[PDB]
């Protein structure tokens, strides 16, 4: 159909955060097969391999951001290859890794869809700058580069001058929020961004709230949606080997109904899973329930109804 | 369980030039690992923290490279103070293995030890016991042997070695395998030689004495 | 009372499903004392042991279909057992045991009150015919016997000639829903069986849920309810030590309030508890976890509120 | 601010409940360091140090009622004791221990604010007579001899003579039922207590029973409130190392909700952090959760947001 | 944990009748198990899947019967390449016990061993050890001693045995003791008897030599 | 895991007065812990359930004291059927700590063991062994020693010693090593001496014999 037709973009990469081992983030989950737990159903299923990603050794820093060069080459070969698959009419699904990919896809989505609208599902809001972070990891700052509303405050961080600012700050709806820095707050009161934390959740509800989010974003206008989604936003009950595991996030039955709203919707463009760490994984059963939470979670974005699905024929023959 | 390889096992250099050392990863840790100054009896101290850009009070010639599975760490300008067993580590992989050592010895010649046996004491006569210690001393390098003579045969198992640290001074070395017996087996017996074989020896050198001589 | 006066079945029966096991149902359950739970409040109790059931060796199988007959026999030993045990006006606590059993509870039930109604909790539907199978195990096919309008569309499976299609399609309501075929839901969607998997629940709540469910069954005529309920359809969290886990479940709170809504409606009018299997525990934590669960939910069936219940007089003295 | 503005109290006692380890709940928490914890936003920390309880070795108990000399002292030292830090105008931190301290933490705040109201977050009401007892055990009673309608009904307990009912039926709310005595549900009958269950919590959500509450007690007048609060009343998969585990408590996330709304009041007065008991833990994983779990509730007690929180400067500098 | 005892241990038959088969349940598995034919030095293979009802392929003659605590298998027209371990093995219980073996030979009849001892190589004196071997060959069944005698002594622990397999053509068996020596054991003695204690011989066989005679 | 040490280790009092126990905890349980009466070869029973008050039929005299650190039980008015390996035993923390052990003797007087050493029978000559049993009896306290001579050679490990428990009659004891031997080292030598020293002895009493002497 025109939804679930994907195109799976890998990225095995780490050098935005510091615990090396999200680079078997799309080995993991496509030896968990995604790709066969989608052809069950209608998906126009379409690999196009890992990216190969250069390691630049003089990768010099900036004063507290680290690994700027090597991480902005990155998101530009992925923003050239989502922009890419976006030709092609899929819908971008796209998987590593940690958040500083999100840069690239938004950035290649928004070369196809100027138009689009992001769900940033976080326990954070990674709109970190280089002035306001506290490590300088660039899965803390995926979302700065990325506003328009911050141009200017944005330093010119070596690696990042093709970096164009797509979104304004009415364009992004934040869920899942309970670790959120003073300046990432002052940021987020400052631009009068549309968010939900944990605390609008446990008022209103899952279904409250995704009905407030539909409203927001697609109550003026039908737009492309992009989902960027992290693991760490459900409780670690379920994601326990996630890069930045934060207790009380939400549930995997929330999440679950979080993405068949989205499929409901139709208008879901392209996905973003991330800080997917098999290594941080104590048992192997941690692993095992993290990548089967984070796979659900993509079926659930294509069409897996925990009610039922069924091809439209008859069945009593 | 990343595998850190170290491919100097040991190094001895006469203070001069470039004394650059190795180490080599299982996996690919993309410059995600460090560099250690464990000195003699001390505790260890951060030479390299990232693969890279010498921590924080590092003087000026500790540099390497890497990026991702065999790493470098250049010693170019040998400073002897330097003399410590070094450390690869990764760090961004759990559980964080460390190296192997890379004990950095000084390369004066390959000399002899000045070998001498030593009778256990009558005091240990009166313990009911026997330790014949046999020198070595003032040598290099440490790789030596011991082979002890009880009236001329060839034992292992009741002694114990004990290897000196390389010295400051001279830069030689001391050993003492301690033949430690029984009084009842002493008593068996009395040429007690030590055949010692060393580089700078030129023969197994067989240091005796009788039960009673000295 | 009229209410919590209970006949007590046990079966300890396996034959409809694969994984031997849940026959040490109602052996663990008793064994758990679930009678001196319930002697503190003012509950009639009285057993009627367990049923023998024989073992038929030539139990030929049907086409995907297996164990026909001894299952067959089963539930008839069981029909009979359920009628009499409603003969005496108690409520009729069935367990064991799989959902198989359900047939002849069920059958029993509506001998008595063909006026009946059915929720069924579960993960499943559990409507497939002996056509839509995938395994043929009869645990996944109870209520296409039970159905009226499945009636020509049942083949004639060996063993289950008595059994008489007793409900409509508006007599049931499944609540729980997480793993459904695409042959169940196509026949859900088909008779128009009201239900509510868990996107509907994480919608409106568990509240609004139990009142929408008792507005649909009881709001237009007050009728004996028959509660069925399977272990799966709470999370594994709770329950692991069931024959089909499958994650997302609903919450042991969840549960609770279920039945304590049920309990203050006063109209049930049988409990099936069953897929309680001990060998599945992969810790006895587990099995204890699981046993203390399913006795929670039968209590607070029978009157045990977690807000707290007292003998009405006076204490005060 | 007029809010956190924090005397501390650590109390190292075991004597009104049975298991002894409960002593290193300050001790714990201290080490713990919430003080560090409280440090980084606007609070006025000032420990007072813990409280030295005198060991009466003749300390005969009551009928059922066991050691009732030394836990009067220890309530009387310590109403002493808030008392005198409720005279600085701070806000009464008061960590043990057992329900007990309550009474002379209650007490202590009655002296100081007569007008206050309590939230008694916990798995059960400890509303206990010595009559009406089946332990004895005096945390299960705090509640009882504070309260002006059981006057005449509260035996002569050696050591309560300083007691003064101080608060009314309608000044206390309960928050988390489920371990209820059918003495316990007779009393809150009897009186018409305002309470939550977890029936009521799972039927309205939340958000509604804490909107519910603050109309109820503060609807009618802004009074100071006095939060007591029980780690059992939350799910025992975050507190497992509590004295009185009951399955099926409230979520983490919820208690996380009801400590922020409290926050936004602002009319929170004092906070009492009984039943911590480490020697319970059967790891201590389990320890470690349930140590962070009561920091954390502490935390959002004084504006630790899941949302964030910022100093009132800008960032972008 | 139920315990899966196959009633029959092992079994001889000369190709023939029915040739039937049980394992016995330690509780009731009620039809959940299957029957299973590992080969020698091969996969194993199903048989029966659920107490009966002839798995997918199986000729013509393997039906077996149960329901649910003893089985049956009922190798009923026996067909000689059929000789192979055979298992029940229950499923529907965790952890899924298998059976004991079903070690399935061929009762020819009892023949004797032609032994045949064999003194240590001289090479073996080269390499400073000494094993004798003392052949059994060509017998039935697998039932035999062999008790070494060094100078007529009754030794073992110095000696691994080793059993042929049943031979497909003439149904016989093999075996081989070696008395392994060390050099300096052997040296002291020389009556290297074997005393073999089989069915088919009449007698202990004896079998010996004298440390340089061959 | 608090370490529960009981101060008085063994007692023993020729019934009378006062006979107060004691028992420490590594730290404070604070009168949450109770006293217990394993008699020999029964059941424990409760005597003392929290540190006082005196548990539910026991008759008039064992009070005890503690709160928190060190507790007492006092047997007041001994009364001698109580003689009883006594227990303090934590409880308010986990695990839940035993004490030692206490059990309580009777103080007449030392006295000397009647020694009977005695020859193996032939009849175990006819098994093959020899076990050689020297006697004590009818002595307080418990308090002895065996020395084995065989042939007059201090020997032990070969012996396994034999304690009676305190007799209610005359409160005495009787102990027998049991010299068990091969029949082989039997054989090789006939005095067969057991030095016993005992404080009711005023020798070290080495009772002997010959083989084939009784
Ligand atoms: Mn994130
Ligand atoms: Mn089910
Ligand atoms: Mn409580």
């Amino acid at each position: 159909a025109k939804s679930r037709t994907i195109g799976i973009i890998g990225a095995p990469f780490s050098k935005g955060q510091p615990r090396g081992g999200v680079e078997e983030g799309p080995t993991v989950l496509r030896k968990a097969g995604l790709l066969e737990k989608l052809k069950e159903q209608e998906c126009d299923v379409k690999d196009y391999g890992d990216l190969p990603f250069a390691d630049i050794p003089n990768d010099s820093p900036f004063q507290i951001v680290k690994n700027p060069r090597s991480v902005g080459k990155a998101s530009e070969q992925l923003a050239g290859k989502v922009a890419e698959v976006k030709k092609n009419g899929r819908i971008s699904l796209v998987l590593g890794g940690d958040h500083s990919l999100a840069i690239g896809s938004i950035s290649g989505h928004a070369r196809v869809h100027p138009d689009l609208g992001v769900i940033w599902v976080d326990a954070h809001t990674d709109i970190n700058t280089p002035l306001t972070t506290t490590s300088g990891n660039l899965h803390g700052q995926p979302v700065s580069f990325l506003l328009k509303e911050l141009k200017g405050k944005i330093p010119d961080v070596p690696g990042f001058s093709w970096v164009t600012p797509c979104i304004s700050a009415k364009d992004i709806v934040y869920i899942g929020l309970r670790d959120v820095d003073p300046g990432e707050h002052y940021i987020l009161k400052t631009l009068g961004i549309k968010y939900f934390s944990m605390t609008e959740v446990d008022r209103l509800g899952i279904g409250k709230v995704m009905e407030e989010t539909l409203s927001y974003l697609l109550g003026r206008k039908k737009r492309p949606i992009h989902l960027s989604f992290d693991v760490d936003g459900l409780d670690p009950s379920f994601t326990p080997a996630t890069g930045t595991p934060v207790v009380g996030g939400l549930t995997y039955r929330e999440g679950l109904y979080i993405t068949e709203e989205i499929y409901k919707t139709g208008l879901l463009s392209g996905l973003d899973i991330m800080e997917v760490n098999p290594s941080l994984g104590k048992t192997p059963e941690e692993v095992t329930r993290t990548v089967n939470t984070a796979v659900a979670i993509t079926l659930a974005c294509f069409g897996l109804a925990r009610e039922g699905n069924h091809k439209p024929i008859d069945y009593l023959n | 369980e990343i595998v850190m390889t170290q491919s100097p096992a040991t190094l001895s250099l006469s203070p001069g030039e470039r004394a650059t050392l190795s180490c080599r990863a299982s996996q690919s840790v993309s410059s995600y690992l460090a560099w250690y100054q464990q000195k003699p009896g001390q505790a260890p101290r951060l030479l390299i923290y990232d693969a890279s850009n010498r921590a924080t009070g590092i003087p000026a010639r500790f540099s390497g490279s890497g990026s991702g599975t065999d790493f470098t760490l250049t010693i170019s300008s040998l400073e002897p103070e330097d003399f410590a067993v070094y450390y690869c580590q990764q760090h961004s992989l759990l559980p964080r293995t460390f190296g192997g050592g890379t004990k950095v010895e000084i390369k004066r010649t390959v000399a002899a030890p000045s070998v001498f046996i030593f009778p256990p004491s009558d005091e240990q006569l009166k313990s009911g016991t026997a330790s014949v210690v046999c020198l070595l001393n003032n040598f290099y390098p440490r790789e030596a042997k011991v082979q002890w003579k009880v009236d001329n045969a060839l034992q292992s198992g009741n002694s114990q070695e004990s290897v000196t640290e390389q010295d400051s001074k001279d830069s030689t070395y001391s050993l003492s395998s301690t033949l430690t017996l029984s009084k009842a087996d002493y008593e068996k017996h009395k040429v007690y030689a030590c055949e010692v074989t060393h580089q700078g020896l030129s023969s197994p050198v067989t240091k005796s004495f009788n039960r009673g001589e000295c």
